[PDB]
């Protein structure tokens, strides 16, 4: 029974860094699961911001170009994204979720599928 | 046919036992470049699979693996490698 | 001449585009007739 | 294998050689020799 | 990258009516998709996983169906619980993109 919870302060200043971290509880991290977040502007659709897995191999969307890093902290239950030199279009709630897989074979050789992202948090808004 | 999933064939190295390996590896190269000189490792380059990648008959079958994630490192003065 | 299609098109694994269905007229025992055979090749033994 | 089909009995497991027209099958005699030292 | 296209833009219908949305890919994508709904500011959830199965704990009402470059969420008998934004995302290949969204009122 997985209860996600964002934190990550907002009201970052422009050419700033965000520090968003979700909280995993009723679980560990160390599931057959993808750790996602994703990125909702105020009116916009909802954009995905990336996912990170329980070794630390990362998928980030190719439009934050060497702005977002994710991180994970098997001793916390806890994951958190880093994302660099924000201007003004990166407000946004922001939400995490678990991104769940079915695996049959080696998962750093793509031998998994999606099966939905399952669970979300409740958000964090971020304002720039 | 295939019974059952398609799954990739690959080849498991410890990261330990690897990495002690190259640590013996670039200790013996600093006594003919001499010390202070740092030991660079890389990827193969060029050419046909037979030498970008490691080629050998393992039960009859012919692999040809990668070695990317074996070959990566620079050396300055459980926990497996999988191979595809 | 091989006709090759996809084996398992909706794969999401690094193999995907590897392993396709080939079906080919092959020879047999007796000159005058043929053999219709399908077969997996991998990608690397197969020129488009 | 189903004027009615046939083939040829070697179909099923080997290639046939149609032996030279001009070389006898009879038998000559041979004789056996052993080397030096024996 | 894929392109996900999601329409009708918006639906105005009644209580009791069957609706159907449908996303349309430019890529055959093999059913790796998946069909959330969002309740009017409250987090997305999951409907349909793998295109044709119904998420557990999802009234059967919804029903996914779609194939190839085309697939569609079907909601029979439609109630005042089920407006909202809904969302279709792409499995097949990263980044895995979100369709722009349908408002159903
Ligand atoms: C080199 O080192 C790597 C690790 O670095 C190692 O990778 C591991 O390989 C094995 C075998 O290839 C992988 O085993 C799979 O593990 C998953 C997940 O298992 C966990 O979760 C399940 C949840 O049910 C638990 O039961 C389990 O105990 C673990 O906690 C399993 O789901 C896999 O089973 C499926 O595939 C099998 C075939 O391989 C089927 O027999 C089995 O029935 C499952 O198939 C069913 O489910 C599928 C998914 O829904 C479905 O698609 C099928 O059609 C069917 O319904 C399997 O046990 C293991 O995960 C790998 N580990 C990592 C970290 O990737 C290499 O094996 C190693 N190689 C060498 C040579 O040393
Ligand atoms: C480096 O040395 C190691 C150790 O010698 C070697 O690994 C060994 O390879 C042999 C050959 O593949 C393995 O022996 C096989 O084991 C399987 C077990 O299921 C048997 O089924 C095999 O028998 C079948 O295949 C034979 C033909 O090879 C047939 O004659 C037979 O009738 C069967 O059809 C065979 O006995 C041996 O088990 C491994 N060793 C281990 C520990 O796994 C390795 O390959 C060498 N490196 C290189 C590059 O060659
Ligand atoms: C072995 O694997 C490496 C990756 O681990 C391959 O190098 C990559 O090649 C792709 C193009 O196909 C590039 O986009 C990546 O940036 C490369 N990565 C690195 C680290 O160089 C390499 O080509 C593979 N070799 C063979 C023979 O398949
Ligand atoms: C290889 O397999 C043996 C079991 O047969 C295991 O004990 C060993 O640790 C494995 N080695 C690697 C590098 O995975
Ligand atoms: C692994 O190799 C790196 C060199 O890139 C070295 O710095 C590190 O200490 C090594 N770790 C172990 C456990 O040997
Ligand atoms: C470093 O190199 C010098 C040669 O210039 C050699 O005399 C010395 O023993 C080397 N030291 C080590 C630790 O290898
Ligand atoms: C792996 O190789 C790339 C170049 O292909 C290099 O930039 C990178 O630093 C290497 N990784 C490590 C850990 O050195
Ligand atoms: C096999 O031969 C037939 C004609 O006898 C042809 O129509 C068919 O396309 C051929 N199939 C392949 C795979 O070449
Ligand atoms: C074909 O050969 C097999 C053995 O190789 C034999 O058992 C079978 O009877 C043969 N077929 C005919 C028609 O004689």
């Amino acid at each position: 029974q997985v209860q996600l919870q964002e934190s990550g302060p907002g009201l970052v200043q422009p050419s700033g860094t965000l520090s968003l971290t979700c909280a995993v509880s009723g679980d560990s991290i160390s599931s057959n699961n993808w750790w996602t977040w994703v990125r909702q502007p105020p009116g916009k659709g909802l954009e995905w911001i990336g996912e990170i897995y329980q070794s630390g191999i990362t998928k980030y969307n190719p439009s934050l170009k060497s702005r977002v890093s994710t991180s994970v902290d098997k001793s916390k239950n806890q994951f958190s994204l880093r994302l660099s030199s924000v201007t003004a279009a990166d407000t946004a709630v922001y939400y995490c979720a678990r991104s769940a897989i079915s695996i049959f074979g080696v998962v750093v050789l793509g031998e998994y599928y999606y099966n939905g992202m399952d669970v979300w948090g409740q958000g964090t808004t971020v304002t720039v | 046919d295939i019974i059952g999933d398609i799954r990739m064939a690959h080849c498991n190295v410890s990261k330990a036992t690897w990495n002690e390996t190259l640590g013996k590896v670039v200790k013996q190269l600093r006594k003919h470049f001499g010390n202070n000189t740092i030991i660079r490792f890389a990827q193969s380059s060029g050419g046909d699979l037979e030498v970008t990648t490691h080629s050998f008959n393992c039960g009859g079958e012919f692999f040809y693996c990668n070695t990317s994630g074996l070959f990566n490192s620079t050396w300055i003065s459980n926990d497996s490698i999988t191979l595809p | 001449t091989l006709q090759c299609t996809n084996y398992t098109p909706n794969l999401t694994s690094m193999m995907r585009g590897e392993l396709k269905n080939c079906s080919f007229n092959m020879t047999t025992e007796l000159r005058d007739k043929k053999q219709k055979v399908y077969s997996l090749f991998y990608r690397l033994d197969v020129v488009q | 294998i189903n004027n009615k089909e046939y083939r040829l009995i070697n179909c099923n497991t080997s290639a046939i050689t149609q032996a030279c027209p001009k070389v006898s099958f009879e038998p000559i005699p041979i004789h056996y020799c052993a080397p030096a030292g024996f | 990258d894929i392109q996900m296209t999601q329409s009708p833009a918006s639906q105005s219908v009644s209580v009791g009516e069957t609706v159907t949305i449908t996303c349309r890919v430019s890529e055959n994508i093999y059913s790796h998709l998946a069909w959330y709904q969002q309740k009017q500011g409250k987090s997305p959830q999951l409907l349909v996983y793998g295109a044709t199965n119904l998420a557990d704990g999802v009234p059967s009402r919804f029903s996914g169906s779609g194939s190839g470059t085309q697939y569609s969420l079907k909601i029979n008998n439609l109630q005042s619980e089920d407006f909202g934004s809904y969302y279709c995302q792409h499995f097949w290949d990263a980044p895995y993109t979100f369709g722009g969204g349908t408002k159903l009122e």
